[PDB]
């Protein structure tokens, strides 16, 4: 935990990250519902399985 | 085809359209399932429900889901019919509702049906080989001696014979 002073010199428009996502199967259509997801700049690998 | 039933499966139902209530939610679910038997049968055509899109749990309502029944049975080239050297040859039938219980092992019948290869099962590799099934469509009993047909005009003549001779008829 660091604190830092500045300046803000750009500020992006507000967008949409998920916090929980739910993935569906193509085939049986089942559902793999409320996979939490990593705050931040963290991606996620969808299962393949 | 004609032969002796060698072997009857048991009397198995196949579900063809299964009810599912959720108790979270209070929804009632269907689904169907084609008789997808000598077709091409994909796994999504054969899953059956357990949750709901949000994974609430299903439970199926047996009495309003739909059944039928489903027999094989195996036919035999008659002893008597068979060249009297070789060993048998049989095929194997696959009997549906109404038409399940109409033969059991040791009975002469002929069975009527659609002669079909069955799908294998997935497999990246495959030899050319097909299992072979006939879909009845009618099973009769060989005892075409054991179901009468009786006209009007035979019950009336039956009943004039027995009528005008009532005393040396059974001579
Ligand atoms: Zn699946």
């Amino acid at each position: 935990l660091v604190k830092i002073p500045g300046i803000i010199i750009a500020a992006s428009a507000v967008r949409a990250k998920a916090t929980r996502i739910s993935i569906q199967c193509r085939s049986c259509r089942n559902t793999l519902t409320n996979i939490a997801m990593r705050p931040g700049l963290e991606g996620y690998a969808l299962p393949r399985k | 085809v004609e032969g002796i039933v060698t072997k009857c499966s048991l009397v198995r139902p196949k579900v063809v359209r299964s009810v599912h209530y959720c108790p979270a939610t209070k929804k009632t679910i269907e689904r169907r399932y084609s008789d997808l038997t000598t077709l091409v049968a994909f796994p999504s055509s054969s899953v059956y429900p357990t949750k709901d899109e949000e994974n609430n749990p299903l439970e199926t309502e047996y009495g309003l889901s739909v059944y039928k029944d489903h027999q094989t049975i195996t036919i035999q080239e008659m002893p008597e019919k068979a060249p009297a050297g070789q060993l048998p040859r049989s095929v194997d039938v696959i009997l549906d509702d109404d038409l399940v219980d109409k033969a059991k092992p040791g009975d002469r019948v002929q069975v009527v049906g659609t002669y079909r290869c069955l799908p294998g099962k997935k497999g990246g590799y495959t030899s050319g080989t097909f299992r072979t099934v006939l879909i009845a469509c009618n099973v009769k009993q060989m005892s075409k001696d054991a179901q009468p047909s009786f006209s009007a005009e035979d019950i009336a003549k039956i009943k004039k014979f027995s009528k005008t001779r009532s005393k040396d008829i059974f001579d």
